[PDB]
């Protein structure tokens, strides 16, 4: 069953090559992540999003 | 054909000539126009083409039997000149290469032989006091000498501990007076950066300096002019406002 | 017609920087083929004009009777990443118990290359550089003695919080990089990326970094480009209580993955000042030495 | 054993080297991550999200603090006066150190990209007005009046039923980064002056007020990255916690 | 008033160039921001002081109390995640004993 | 853990070693590198450009050191007197030491390939001559005389439209390299010695000049390569910078 | 995704071997490197080149 | 890191030991070696003139 | 604490405790302890012959 | 200095004894009448 998986990010979206020793697999390197951002998120949580173009409020 | 024969047609400008060496292209690379993977600043800027890129006569140095050489720094020569300087004022970032064609012409009776060379960052140093405990800097007037130019104060050191012995590897071309009459240097855009501020940065230093001093008998024309010409070559400007100077 | 010619035809905008000359292999220093006698007319390479500005193309094999040589001496050696792959001193901290100097056991250094002539005038050679680095720090007494002391180097970058003390907040390193090393270890070794924000590091500016007047007294900031300039260096002792024994610690810098562009001539007069070309002017010596008469050696 | 030599570096504590060390629990599990809404993956998600630009700076008497985050706008007498100005530069102080972008900045010492600033009008809705926006990039001095200030890049905004325009300052820039602009010789990286004029007038009817207010927010565009870790520029603590 | 960021592109607001943009967002990531080790926490055991005489200290773990780790912490709510503990031992003058 | 033995050299710092060690960014990527003019790959490509040769050694009196970058030239009123005379050594002091070959050879102790000197003519058009250039390789003295000059390799200069002889000196050593030829026991590695002698006469008509001067270029030529790095011959710095 | 790219000379002519033991790549060695020359660059820029037998001012 | 233990016998200098150290000179070249009469490969060579 | 530093043919060679030839920005230099180990350095073939 | 700024030729004097210098068509109109000399100066072709 391979290694311990006791990472604290397992079974996250976020996809991590990392460099381990130990059989516990949270002892390991932050090693290299994959770059995704959600801005809207935060940015425009509006429900119904209107254009660039248009104007927000009619 | 020929080598020594050549003419320069950039913009509504022209310039003719029949005792030349061949054309040096700076360090065998013609300057372009910034491409879009170098670029960074979003701005679209404006490439003003004719209008800029053409010759421009700024100076005249009379040659004297006893002279140590003179120096210009670019593009700090037409920042008050023509509608190039224009535009480097109102604006913030500028890009181009140069067409140098320094000229001096004499007889057959005559020898001597300059030393034209585009030395990039030309950073010019004090004499320290004359014993070496002072920090001086140099005047705006100095390193920014502009129109007329500066002339050396010693010229063996390069006024910045450097040695003129070997200042032969940045492009450089001689103007020998029993063989070519005029040299030119077309050199790209050099700097680590695709823009710069054209006011405060200066790209790179023109030197003419003869090294073999002008000599004559008592003949009838003792009074030889070197001339400066510059045309730059695929200008950029972006980052519109007012209108700044020195 | 539509639309007008002269936008049609128009280079304006061309990208690619036309290349006159393209790069060739040279592992091996060049063969020599054979040579002949040759008395003609119009082939003449000898004769050259130096006016051009071009270097001499005439070949040995046209000036004298060669023989063949199979040349395999290697150009490697004569790399920039083999030139400048050696670690050499550009600075010296001082912790002295008691001086004119830093006296408490914290020293800051503005991260300044210069100051040390022999790996500057090999540095000097090139006017834009880009490199990665490794740095070495090497701690003992003045005498070279080694102490059991507990040192910290931290690296603070532009803008970062300059310690002011021995025992200020900013040791606390919460994201800046620092070394903990006792001098018991041996020297601290780091690896370190190319970090200017310009492609290149410059060796020289030739222009002030501000606008406006320049007037007699912003004059010393002139050939100040702040894209070179990596922050400050920052050693503790560490504290709280001061130090027992007198410290000195010395940078080494050895770079790799080097890319240099323009060349330069090469300075022939003592360094001075730091960021700074200025020269003796009473005491201006040749670059080499010199000799007696032309007609004697 | 097997030949090894020790390069300089051993014993070490880089406090920023990402190497491995012994796990002190075995076959420890954490407990199961649950969702928990609105995750963060990269600090570039926060710096798109608008905040606060204190361009009124007026500690008197730290209790009209809360004046400090809008402006004075009135029904100017005259044509085109002045009506507010500031430094556009993020990591320098000290407008956009009341912005979550000028905090995350701080924590960083190079950043690239275009800015945003939002200014919202609380005025009454039968208050109108056009007003001149201009952003000069560095290089020029402050402009001196308004029609040597629109020379640079500017956008006239009206007074409607959008209460705000967004005044996008472009990344122009000679480097590809900017180094935090503070405050002598690092003038190098400044991004220059925002200034606001008015276009026309602050018009009001006989009923509403003579003075409104308006509100700056400000933000990173979508080009924006940030490149070095620097410590915060100012440290919360004199002198000892607890 | 809605809630919601500028979604202005400097694309409509200025006539623009093309920028091919392959500057990184590597160095933002909550990984590379906080694999930054930091001061946490400061253990005294003098010889004779108010302090601790015994050479036993208890500390009960907390990550404030040192407010450049916690400030750069405090940005967020919850976080989850691995640590990596780093134990500097010396005398008040940093110098190294054999205990 | 896995059994390891120390060989001699752990704890060493060999400041040429190239290993490697801990990096203090975390995912820090370089600003992006544009396009530069001019790239060097190999010092063997400055080596090549040619640059003054120094031949005229006079220090007298700092204020002429103008006048060590040429030769004297005249009507000499005889026969085959001698004009100048050097060492082909380019590590040696002193000619060699103004040219760019020179000093980037003083950071090499061993050199290897045949060198060019180019010679340009500085005279009026209206002044002709022809001039001997000899090159005699090691072993032997100062050539007394031009008749026992030539007998080693030489080239013959006419004054022309084409102001410059080059004079190629070729790699003839016993060693496949040449360590620095300075000055005694090391003569081993000497090059040879370069004189100048006047073929015919320097020829002037009525009214110009009966003096001139030439200029003397020096490069290295193409199976031109270095060997092993040394530390620059002469340091600058008297005592302490800044 | 291998391993991070963020040596100086990425993205370079220069064909490199190196050896590196962490994520990111500019705490390499400077390793092997390609032996590429181009003298012309710096001794002959000029725009017509003349040949070697050639007379260049004519 | 990776986990070693040290056996007995670090730091020793075993002077007939055949292992390897750090070299001085990277990219270094020895000058190619010509062809030079009666190599000597082996001792008993010798021992047999 | 040494510096054990090697000098080519024609390379500066110290006259003082504190000579400006100890920089070593290109002639390989080692800084040993006597703590440590004996250091040892692997050295090519660099005769001219 | 201030004459350079338009149409211009850099002339040497050589083997070939003339230079000519175009003065291009440079007009508002598509025809210019007789320049001569007051209200009709609108049809001046310039100064060499
Ligand atoms: C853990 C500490 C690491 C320190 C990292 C410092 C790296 C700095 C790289 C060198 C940058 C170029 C050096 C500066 C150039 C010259 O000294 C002057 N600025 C010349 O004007
Ligand atoms: C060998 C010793 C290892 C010690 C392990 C300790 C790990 C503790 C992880 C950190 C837990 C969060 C820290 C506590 C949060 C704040 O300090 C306060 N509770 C805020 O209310």
């Amino acid at each position: 069953s391979h290694e311990n998986s006791n990472s604290a990010t397992e079974g996250s979206t976020i996809n991590y090559t990392t460099i381990n020793y130990y059989k516990d697999s949270y002892a390991a390197t932050a090693g290299k992540q994959s770059l995704k951002q959600d801005p809207d998120k935060f940015a425009n949580p509006v429900k119904d999003i209107f254009t660039e173009m248009a104007a927000p409020l009619k | 054909y020929s080598d020594r024969v050549a003419q320069l047609t950039i913009g509504n400008s022209t310039i003719t000539t029949q005792e030349a060496a061949n054309i040096i292209v700076g360090y065998g690379e013609w300057p372009s126009y910034c491409s879009d993977s170098d670029a960074t600043a979003v701005d679209k800027p404006t490439r003003p083409d004719v209008s800029v890129n053409r010759f421009y006569t700024l100076d005249t140095k009379l040659w004297e039997k006893s002279s140590k050489g003179w120096y210009w720094k670019f593009p700090d020569v037409l920042t008050e000149t023509g509608v190039f300087g224009q535009n480097a004022q109102f604006h913030y970032l500028y890009r181009s290469g140069f067409c140098i064609h320094v000229q001096c012409n004499a007889s057959k009776f005559h020898q001597g032989a300059l030393l034209v060379a585009v030395l990039p960052e030309y950073v010019i140093g004090t004499v320290a006091g004359g014993t070496g405990t002072e920090d001086s800097h140099p005047p705006y007037k100095q390193t920014q000498p502009g129109a007329d130019g500066f002339e050396l104060q010693h010229p063996y050191v390069l006024d910045a501990g450097i040695p003129i012995s070997q200042l032969t590897v940045c492009p450089h071309q001689w103007i020998n007076l029993r063989t070519n009459n005029c040299a030119t240097i077309i050199v790209p855009y050099i700097n680590a950066l695709p823009f710069d501020s054209a006011l405060n940065h200066c790209n790179f230093g023109l030197l003419v300096v003869p090294i073999s001093p002008l000599d004559y008998d008592q003949g009838a024309t003792p009074v030889i002019p070197i001339t400066i010409t510059l045309a730059p070559m695929c200008s950029e400007f972006a980052g519109l406002r007012q209108a700044v100077t020195q | 017609g539509d639309r007008v010619a002269d936008v049609i035809e128009s280079s304006i905008g061309d990208s690619v920087s036309r290349a006159l000359t393209h790069a060739l292999p040279a592992p091996t220093g060049q063969n020599t083929q054979v040579s002949s006698h040759r008395l003609d007319t119009g082939k003449v390479p000898a004769l050259q004009a130096a006016e051009i500005g071009a270097s001499s193309n005439a070949s040995d094999e046209s000036m004298i009777e060669t023989r063949c040589v199979l040349n395999s001496h290697s150009t490697a050696e004569t790399t920039l990443d083999s030139f400048f792959s050696r670690a050499g001193l550009v600075g010296e901290i001082d912790l002295p118990l008691e001086g004119t100097t830093n006296p408490n056991g914290y020293a800051n250094w503005d991260i300044d290359i210069t100051g040390y002539a022999q790996m500057r005038r090999k540095v000097e050679l090139f006017t834009y550089m880009r490199f990665d680095a490794e740095f070495t720090f090497v701690a003992c007494t003045p005498t070279g003695e080694v102490v059991p002391q507990l040192l910290q180097y931290m690296f603070v970058p532009p803008g970062a919080p300059k310690p002011d003390s021995r025992e200020s907040l900013a040791w606390q390193t919460a994201t800046n990089p620092s070394v903990f090393v006792k001098l018991s270890d041996p020297p601290a070794q780091v690896s370190v990326p190319f970090m200017s924000p310009a492609s290149a590091y410059q060796w020289f500016y030739d222009g002030y970094p501000t606008f406006g007047e320049h007037k007699q007294e912003k004059d010393l900031e002139y050939g100040a480009c702040p894209n070179n300039m990596m922050g400050t260096f920052s050693v503790r002792t560490v504290g709280t209580s001061k130090s027992k024994y007198p410290l000195v610690v010395r940078i080494y810098m050895r770079m790799k993955h080097v890319r240099a562009w323009i060349p330069r001539p090469m300075r022939n007069q003592n360094y001075l000042f730091k960021a700074n070309p200025n020269y003796a002017g009473n005491s201006i010596k040749p670059t080499g030495a010199s000799r007696t008469a032309i007609t004697t050696l | 054993g097997f030949p090894t030599e020790l390069k300089p570096g051993t014993n070490q504590f880089l406090t920023t080297d990402d190497g491995v060390s012994a796990p002190i629990l075995p076959n420890f599990h954490p407990t199961p991550c649950i969702h928990i809404p609105g995750e963060v993956r990269n600090l570039l998600e926060l710096c798109q999200v608008e905040t606060i630009l204190e361009v009124n700076n007026v500690p008197t008497n730290a209790t009209s603090l809360m004046e400090r985050l809008r402006f004075p706008v009135s029904a100017q007498a005259g044509k085109g006066e002045l009506c507010a100005v500031f430094r556009a530069d993020p990591g320098r102080s000290g407008p956009w150190q009341s912005t979550l972008l000028g905090q995350l900045c701080g924590y960083y010492t190079q950043w690239s990209g275009s800015l945003e600033v939002t200014f919202m009008f609380t005025g009454s809705f039968m208050a109108t007005g056009k007003m001149l926006i201009a952003y000069t990039p560095p290089g020029g001095p402050l402009p001196k009046d308004r029609a040597t200030a629109m020379l640079g890049t500017h956008v006239i905004w009206d007074f409607g039923l959008q209460s705000s325009v967004t005044l996008v300052i472009p990344w122009i820039s000679n480097t590809h980064y900017r180094a935090h602009a503070r405050d002598g010789v690092f003038d190098y990286y400044t991004t220059g002056l925002v200034s606001i004029w008015y276009q026309t007038n602050y018009v009001v009817p006989i009923g509403a007020p003579n003075t409104a207010y308006i509100i700056a927010l400000a933000a990173a565009q979508k080009n924006f990255t940030m490149q070095l870790c620097k410590d915060a520029s100012d440290i919360l603590q004199t002198g000892t916690i607890q």
